[PDB]
RNA sequence: GCGGGGUGGAGCAGCCUGGUAGCUCGUCGGGCUCAUAACCCGAAGGUCGUCGGUUCAAAUCCGGCCCCCGCAACCA
RNA sequence: CCGAGGGUAGGGCCCGUGACUGGGGCGAAGUCGUAACAAGGUAGCUGUACCGGAAGGUGCGGCUGGAU
RNA sequence: CGAUGUCGGCUCGUCGCAUCCUGGGGCUGAAGAAGGUCCCAAGGGUUGGGCUGUUCGCCCAUUAAAGCGGCACGCGAGCUG
RNA sequence: GAAUGCCGGCAUGAGUAACGAUAAAGAGGGUGAGAAUCCCUCUCGCCGUAAGCCCAAGGGUUCCUACGCAAUGGUCGUCAGCGUAGGGUUAGGCGGGACCUAAGGUGAAGCCGAAAGGCGUAGCCGAAGGGCAGCCGGUUAAUAUUCCGGCCCUUCCCGCAGGUGCGAUGGGGGGACGCUCUAGGCUAGGGGGACCGGAGCCAUGGACGAGCCCGGCCAGAAGCGCAGGGUGGGAGGUAGGCAAAUCCGCCUCCCAACAAGCUCUGCGUGGUGGGGAAGCCCGGGUGACAACCCCCCGAAGCCAGGGAGCCAAGAAAAGCCUCUAAGCACAACCUGCGGGAACCCGUACCGCAAACCGACACAGGUGGGCGGGUGCAAGAGCACUCAGGCGCGCGGGAGAACCCUCGCCAAGGAACUCUGCAAGUUGGCCCCGUAACUUCGGGAGAAGGGGUGCUCCCUGGGGUGAUGAGCCCCGGGGAGCCGCAGUGAACAGGCUCUGGCGACUGUUUACCAAAAACACAGCUCUCUGCGAACUCGUAAGAGGAGGUAUAGGGAGCGACGCUUGCCCGGUGCCGGAAGGUCAAGGGGAGGGGUGCAAGCCCCGAACCGAAGCCCCGGUGAACGGCGGCCGUAACUAUAACGGUCCUAAGGUAGCGAAAUUCCUUGUCGGGUAAGUUCCGACCUGCACGAAAAGCGUAACGACCGGAGCGCUGUCUCGGCGAGGGACCCGGUGAAAUUGAACUGGCCGUGAAGAUGCGGCCUACCCGUGGCAGGACGAAAAGACCCCGUGGAGCUUUACUGCAGCC
RNA sequence: GAGCUAGCCCUGGCCAGGGUGAAGCUGGGGUGAGACCCAGUGGAGGCCCGAACCGGUGGGGGAUGCAAACCCCUCGGAUGA
RNA sequence: UGGUUCGUGGAGCCAUGGGGGAAUCUGGGCGGACCACCGCCUAAGGCUAAGUACUCCGGGUGACCGAUAGCGCACCAGUAC
């Protein structure tokens, strides 16, 4: 059936992209904890 | 069916 | 004249539709119509706050005319009479000597064709506007100001009207449509005549799609729910109110009066509504 | 299994707070009426379901027995 | 080919009968009240409506076939 | 109770005998025929249907007879539900 | 050494299940160390509203070629979406950006919030919507509307000519809109041709034929033609379109109107440029100087912003046009022509799937367009088939039980069973014909029947064309022919009678319930006078609503019909300027501490003092509630009638053993041979009853009862047959489970149901196919139940707070 | 976290074919004029049959599955909520 | 109302949301309700090293670990998945 993922390009960056991250107090702390932690993306990698 | 929701033991499938 | 269908299918039994007779214009002015943004029920939270509402048909807003002092003296032809899906009256077209086009909504038995005027020296003739302190004792009227120039507020809904029943200083004493008897500033314009279109009330829906296609979306009984939902949740098979009937918000909803008890219009109603 | 009840012929007070049994109907005698009913004047009839106990004294307070309605009997 | 009639299917009319049920007629001495005939003790009757164990009552309007 | 699946039906049997029938008997208030009652006997047999989830029961039509119980109220790693 | 311990390794089950749609294969020839599996050829089968083709998303080199086979591939592999390497994606016109706006988002002004932040007008962002200029063919191993060829077109810059009051983010027009139905004329697409072009063919009994087989087009600027869309002209006045205005709007006047004119699309033609089959020969070459013509069918597409009807009344903004303001009229704009200029991103490949979403090369899921032919009434249905694409990545044998899917069956025909569950039957079209009841529509495809193919003959009407021929479309009558059978295959209702519930079409527990549940039009009560009530929010601010009592919120009831009784004592709500109580505050009789004292400090009675509560009333489609005992009639029985106790008042109409009746399979009647169910009645209703509505009700229902007809493998009662498995051989090779095991029966014993203890009995060692009685077999630290001063949802006149409101 | 699901908002798209035949309109009849009746035309509808599409009624299979909800047969809606 | 050991306590002190509201030394605060006496201190403006905390970083040292240990990572790890 309909599972889940069903991948969009344009709503994987405005729901989880660097800049939707940037916008928020939430999304800021996100990016600093996965900086500190030594990701080696902040973000989900899409196209565009 | 044990199954449902009444019983419990010996006799339906997987679920858990 | 309501006009009825024969039992052709079970909903056709029922269902009743406007005669739409005194219509003369089928599509609206395309310099007094906007967009109109349909809500849902949903505020700027984008939370519903007006519960059971969505998916009626489109509709284009027709900008209405309820301040007519906006044009004293100056005499307007009855164009047109339009239907206007965003009220229960029917709207007026007035092509003004002016040039001006402008939409006031229409009162009982104004014909095409016509002449309209406003201000202190008008005719007291249907259509016409005039504070309420020059209309006679005893007329019926419509599209009544609350306050002097911030725009006509009573009686516009199909068939209403408010009777002048005297006078008492700078205030006219009107009956309102619901019975209630209140002080309104004189200076307070309003519109000789009652609203037409008075056959709106006998309109039958017929079917559940008619209330589909108004905006009106399924309305589910507090009874049919469980606890979490409303305070007539829950029950083992059917179940009595079995407390004092109630909104989904725990106040009491037969009887309980919730006009603010200290609010400043208490000096101006006299007497509260009938029925 | 728990609850209430049993008193003139009928239906009910009194029992809680021990000493005194009362109300309406009915029954009996007499009036009024041609007569009956209605109405009016009088009167009679109950040892309080039963046995046992407490008490100076028990319809009344406490036990047993008989009886009469009433409620309950759920989870499997 | 038609064709007595047989067969299948669906209708219409009549008759008889049916648990139960509706009122009706009649029946020497049942029970309740007293509606009507006198102004019958609330004048009667009346079409309708509503109500009530029962006769009846009451509303609205009508008739005199109503007394004084 | 870190699970011994719970009624009935179906299927498949198997055992007991306090025996429903069939075989052998004594007593009879056993004339005959047909019964009654008790004893011996478990080899085999013990129908089809209407109602009800029913077990049971009632009823219809038959029958030599339409037995009663046990096997985790026999039998859901055999089915049904 | 144990923790259903943790990590790892390796066992058992086991050469066992399985190898993923039952669309299907066979041979020959190649290649190679090796071939059922790769390549080629022939034969066979499968899809063909797809299982073919083209877009979009998502994926991200998977594309092409060479060389490879360790692993991946459910087997094999020489092959591959795999390994290594090289190559491949070309645009002013396609798509997106350098254009516009939608929801929404953001947000100079402004508002609000302890902080973080929340709002917010304009503006900006935001598309699969608006707007905007490219069609056909060729070419590569791999891209092409991109390269090339032909023929067209757009914008920007500059210049020349001609014309004009030029000029805008400002004004106006326009853009600009629904649903259903639909005209005329076209095109896409298709069928036929005895006409035109073509390599050939004559078989096996006949045919050298008006034979068979193949093809008979595509694009195109100006002009022209056909068909449509859009559009009145002039003048005078003018106070409105937030400046102006010659524009637009409004008034008047003359002319023009189902026209015409002008303008804009579509289609046809059109200079020109392309394409071009079968068959043969090795993707190519030929055919070929290929021919390229006539008739018919014909769109849902085009003309288009077409027409009509209807109510539920159907985006915005820019481009474009017009008007003017600053400004400037050496300018500028418009029109024609010429030269020049024209950027960024995407383009490979898969795309109903082996490349996307599902851990897998997974029988599942995934939006748009094209989707040929014949026949069946039509069609995208069904059968077969074209183009094109596939045989589904284990095979070979065998011919058991048993399982799955399928076919048939003597006699019977529901006797099966909880239940006709399942499976039969019926089945399309045309014609005849059709009942109760009904809200007059319906019920209705009621029911039930007859017809159905082919051949010959006669003939009625339509379309195209011409009025005729031809082609095509609807029919009518007569005479015949064959079979068991004519919708001859495939697709395609079993029916009736009678109850319960719900009016109806709808909705629901994604993944055990589709219903009688929810919703529903309709009915009633109640709140709300507008800065409404109510809702979300600390607020600002929103929704309500750019609505205004014929409106909006809340509540119950649930089409419709006939109806909806009695109780206001308690709770709720509503009304009540009195009285009672009442907090902070006022008041300050009178006390107290301290100081030499002035004073400073503390307690404090009467009395005044809101809402709330008390109290007085109202109120049921507000919460709710609507009796008991005893007696009585000229047979009996039963009580119209009476007595008395109690209540706020004692259940009315209607209905009743019911979706409610315990006793109960009540009793009686109907249906059956037989009826715990069903239907009709009765009424001692354990424990119906009137908007948690009462009683009905045509129509409707994958709802739940009962009965009958039809027909059957459901059954008596089973039999045979088909294929996919199961079985055997080759290849690959799991799983839960498992203290170890050298693991029998009886009768006992044992923690009470023993392979494991006792006594006896039985038994040579090891497997394979089968069946499920035991191993208190497996699975899941029992959901039931209890316990825990364990948890959570929910309720309220439990406690205590808080929001909110007063 | 609403790329699943639920509602709403904006903007697009889709629904073969066949049947039934409301209003209106026209003509005719009728009447003082009417209502009304008849025929034709018309093409309404949470109308009817049935693909796509959306569902998930009954049964069977599947149950270490093809699948952590699937397959087959059957069945509901299919211009509308 | 908060702070303090102080939970309304005999409840001062420090701070302050609301109301009322002075004085400039003969002024004002404090010494745990209050009063007297006796003392202490000068509110309603601001700045100020050092001694104190921490360990991303560098170094020294361990009756610290020694590849299931020691950091999650001795190794291309915040990677693969
Ligand atoms: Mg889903
Ligand atoms: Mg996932
Ligand atoms: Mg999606
Ligand atoms: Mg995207
Ligand atoms: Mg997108
Ligand atoms: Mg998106
Ligand atoms: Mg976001
Ligand atoms: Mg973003
Ligand atoms: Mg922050
Ligand atoms: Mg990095
Ligand atoms: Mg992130
Ligand atoms: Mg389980
Ligand atoms: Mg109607
Ligand atoms: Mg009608
Ligand atoms: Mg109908
Ligand atoms: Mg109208
Ligand atoms: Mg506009
Ligand atoms: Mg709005
Ligand atoms: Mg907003
Ligand atoms: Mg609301
Ligand atoms: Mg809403
Ligand atoms: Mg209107
Ligand atoms: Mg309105
Ligand atoms: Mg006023
Ligand atoms: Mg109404
Ligand atoms: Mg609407
Ligand atoms: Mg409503
Ligand atoms: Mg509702
Ligand atoms: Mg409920
Ligand atoms: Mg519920
Ligand atoms: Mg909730
Ligand atoms: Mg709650
Ligand atoms: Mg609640
Ligand atoms: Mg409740
Ligand atoms: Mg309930
Ligand atoms: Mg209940
Ligand atoms: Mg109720
Ligand atoms: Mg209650
Ligand atoms: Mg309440
Ligand atoms: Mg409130
Ligand atoms: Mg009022
Ligand atoms: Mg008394
Ligand atoms: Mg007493
Ligand atoms: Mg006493
Ligand atoms: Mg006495
Ligand atoms: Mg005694
Ligand atoms: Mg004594
Ligand atoms: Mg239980
Ligand atoms: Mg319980
Ligand atoms: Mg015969
Ligand atoms: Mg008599
Ligand atoms: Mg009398
Ligand atoms: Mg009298
Ligand atoms: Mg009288
Ligand atoms: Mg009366
Ligand atoms: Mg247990
Ligand atoms: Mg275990
Ligand atoms: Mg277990
Ligand atoms: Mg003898
Ligand atoms: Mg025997
Ligand atoms: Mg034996
Ligand atoms: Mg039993
Ligand atoms: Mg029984
Ligand atoms: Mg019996
Ligand atoms: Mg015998
Ligand atoms: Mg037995
Ligand atoms: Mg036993
Ligand atoms: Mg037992
Ligand atoms: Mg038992
Ligand atoms: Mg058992
Ligand atoms: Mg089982
Ligand atoms: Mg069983
Ligand atoms: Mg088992
Ligand atoms: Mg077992
Ligand atoms: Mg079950
Ligand atoms: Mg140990
Ligand atoms: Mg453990
Ligand atoms: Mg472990
Ligand atoms: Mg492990
Ligand atoms: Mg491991
Ligand atoms: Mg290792
Ligand atoms: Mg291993
Ligand atoms: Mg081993
Ligand atoms: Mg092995
Ligand atoms: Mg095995
Ligand atoms: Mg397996
Ligand atoms: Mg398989
Ligand atoms: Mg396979
Ligand atoms: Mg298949
Ligand atoms: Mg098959
Ligand atoms: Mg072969
Ligand atoms: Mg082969
Ligand atoms: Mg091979
Ligand atoms: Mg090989
Ligand atoms: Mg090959
Ligand atoms: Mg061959
Ligand atoms: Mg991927
Ligand atoms: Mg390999
Ligand atoms: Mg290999
Ligand atoms: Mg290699
Ligand atoms: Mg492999
Ligand atoms: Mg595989
Ligand atoms: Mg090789
Ligand atoms: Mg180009
Ligand atoms: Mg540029
Ligand atoms: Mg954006
Ligand atoms: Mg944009
Ligand atoms: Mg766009
Ligand atoms: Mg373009
Ligand atoms: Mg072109
Ligand atoms: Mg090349
Ligand atoms: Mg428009
Ligand atoms: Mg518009
Ligand atoms: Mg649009
Ligand atoms: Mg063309
Ligand atoms: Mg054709
Ligand atoms: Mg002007
Ligand atoms: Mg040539
Ligand atoms: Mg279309
Ligand atoms: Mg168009
Ligand atoms: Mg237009
Ligand atoms: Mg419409
Ligand atoms: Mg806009
Ligand atoms: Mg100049
Ligand atoms: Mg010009
Ligand atoms: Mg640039
Ligand atoms: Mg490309
Ligand atoms: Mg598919
Ligand atoms: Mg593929
Ligand atoms: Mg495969
Ligand atoms: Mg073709
Ligand atoms: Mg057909
Ligand atoms: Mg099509
Ligand atoms: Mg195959
Ligand atoms: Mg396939
Ligand atoms: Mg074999
Ligand atoms: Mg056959
Ligand atoms: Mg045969
Ligand atoms: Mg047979
Ligand atoms: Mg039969
Ligand atoms: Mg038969
Ligand atoms: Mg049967
Ligand atoms: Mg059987
Ligand atoms: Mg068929
Ligand atoms: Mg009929
Ligand atoms: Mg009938
Ligand atoms: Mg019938
Ligand atoms: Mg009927
Ligand atoms: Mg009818
Ligand atoms: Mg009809
Ligand atoms: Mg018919
Ligand atoms: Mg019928
Ligand atoms: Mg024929
Ligand atoms: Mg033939
Ligand atoms: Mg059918
Ligand atoms: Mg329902
Ligand atoms: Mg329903
Ligand atoms: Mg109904
Ligand atoms: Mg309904
Ligand atoms: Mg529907
Ligand atoms: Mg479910
Ligand atoms: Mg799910
Ligand atoms: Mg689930
Ligand atoms: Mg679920
Ligand atoms: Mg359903
Ligand atoms: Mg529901
Ligand atoms: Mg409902
Ligand atoms: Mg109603
Ligand atoms: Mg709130
Ligand atoms: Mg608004
Ligand atoms: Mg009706
Ligand atoms: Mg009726
Ligand atoms: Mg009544
Ligand atoms: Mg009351
Ligand atoms: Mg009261
Ligand atoms: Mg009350
Ligand atoms: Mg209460
Ligand atoms: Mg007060
Ligand atoms: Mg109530
Ligand atoms: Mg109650
Ligand atoms: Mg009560
Ligand atoms: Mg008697
Ligand atoms: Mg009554
Ligand atoms: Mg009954
Ligand atoms: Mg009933
Ligand atoms: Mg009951
Ligand atoms: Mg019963
Ligand atoms: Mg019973
Ligand atoms: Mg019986
Ligand atoms: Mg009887
Ligand atoms: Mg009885
Ligand atoms: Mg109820
Ligand atoms: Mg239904
Ligand atoms: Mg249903
Ligand atoms: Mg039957
Ligand atoms: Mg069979
Ligand atoms: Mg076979
Ligand atoms: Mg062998
Ligand atoms: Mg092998
Ligand atoms: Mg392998
Ligand atoms: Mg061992
Ligand atoms: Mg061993
Ligand atoms: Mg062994
Ligand atoms: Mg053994
Ligand atoms: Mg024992
Ligand atoms: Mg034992
Ligand atoms: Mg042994
Ligand atoms: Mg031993
Ligand atoms: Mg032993
Ligand atoms: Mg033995
Ligand atoms: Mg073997
Ligand atoms: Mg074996
Ligand atoms: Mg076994
Ligand atoms: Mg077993
Ligand atoms: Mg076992
Ligand atoms: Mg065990
Ligand atoms: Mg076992
Ligand atoms: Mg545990
Ligand atoms: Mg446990
Ligand atoms: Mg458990
Ligand atoms: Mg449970
Ligand atoms: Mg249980
Ligand atoms: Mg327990
Ligand atoms: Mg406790
Ligand atoms: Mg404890
Ligand atoms: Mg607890
Ligand atoms: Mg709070
Ligand atoms: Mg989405
Ligand atoms: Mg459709
Ligand atoms: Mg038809
Ligand atoms: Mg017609
Ligand atoms: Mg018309
Ligand atoms: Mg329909
Ligand atoms: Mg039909
Ligand atoms: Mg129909
Ligand atoms: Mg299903
Ligand atoms: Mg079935
Ligand atoms: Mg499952
Ligand atoms: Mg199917
Ligand atoms: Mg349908
Ligand atoms: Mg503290
Ligand atoms: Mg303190
Ligand atoms: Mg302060
Ligand atoms: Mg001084
Ligand atoms: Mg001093
Ligand atoms: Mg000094
Ligand atoms: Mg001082
Ligand atoms: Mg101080
Ligand atoms: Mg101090
Ligand atoms: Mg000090
Ligand atoms: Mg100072
Ligand atoms: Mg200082
Ligand atoms: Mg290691
Ligand atoms: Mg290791
Ligand atoms: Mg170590
Ligand atoms: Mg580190
Ligand atoms: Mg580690
Ligand atoms: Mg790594």
């Amino acid at each position: 059936m309909k599972r889940t993922w069903q991948p969009n390009r344009r709503k994987r960056a405005k729901t989880h992209g660097f800049r939707a991250r940037m916008r928020t107090p939430g999304g800021r702390k996100v990016l600093k904890r996965r900086r500190q932690k030594g990701r080696w993306r902040l973000t989900p990698a899409v196209r565009k | 069916s044990p199954g449902n929701c009444a019983s419990c033991s010996n006799s339906a499938s997987a679920n858990c | 004249a309501v006009k009825k269908f024969k039992p052709y299918t079970p909903s056709r039994r029922f269902m009743t539709v406007a005669d739409f007779s005194e219509i003369t214009k089928t599509e609206p002015e395309k310099s007094l119509v906007k967009p109109l943004k349909k809500t849902g029920g949903r505020n700027n939270q984008g939370r519903i706050t007006v519960r059971f509402r969505g998916g009626g048909h489109k509709r284009l807003y027709r900008i209405i005319d309820f301040k007519r002092w906006d044009k004293v003296g100056i005499p307007a032809k009855v164009a047109a009479i339009e239907y206007d899906p965003n009220r229960s009256a029917r709207i007026a077209l007035l092509h003004y000597v002016d040039g001006e086009k402008r939409y006031i909504i229409a009162p009982d038995g104004l014909q095409v064709g016509q002449q309209v005027v406003a201000g202190p020296d008008a005719p007291i003739q249907v259509g016409n506007a005039l504070p309420l302190r020059f209309i006679p004792v005893g007329t019926v009227v419509h599209a009544v100001e609350l306050e002097p120039k911030k725009g006509a507020k009573l009686a516009r809904a199909a068939g209403t009207s408010a009777q002048i029943q005297g006078r008492e200083g700078d205030y006219v004493i009107l009956r309102l449509p619901s019975g209630e008897l209140r002080k309104v500033h004189g200076e307070c314009y309003a519109t000789v005549g009652a609203v037409g279109n008075a056959d709106h009330k006998n309109i039958v829906l017929g079917k559940a799609g008619r209330s589909r296609w108004l905006g009106r979306r399924p309305h589910v009984r507090g009874a049919a729910m469980n606890p979490v939902d409303h305070p007539h949740g829950g029950g083992e098979g059917r179940a009595p109110r079995g407390r004092p009937p109630a909104s989904p918000w725990g106040w009491q909803t037969k009887g309980l009066k919730t006009r603010k008890r200290r609010k400043p219009s208490s000096r101006f109603i006299i007497a509260r509504r009938k029925k």
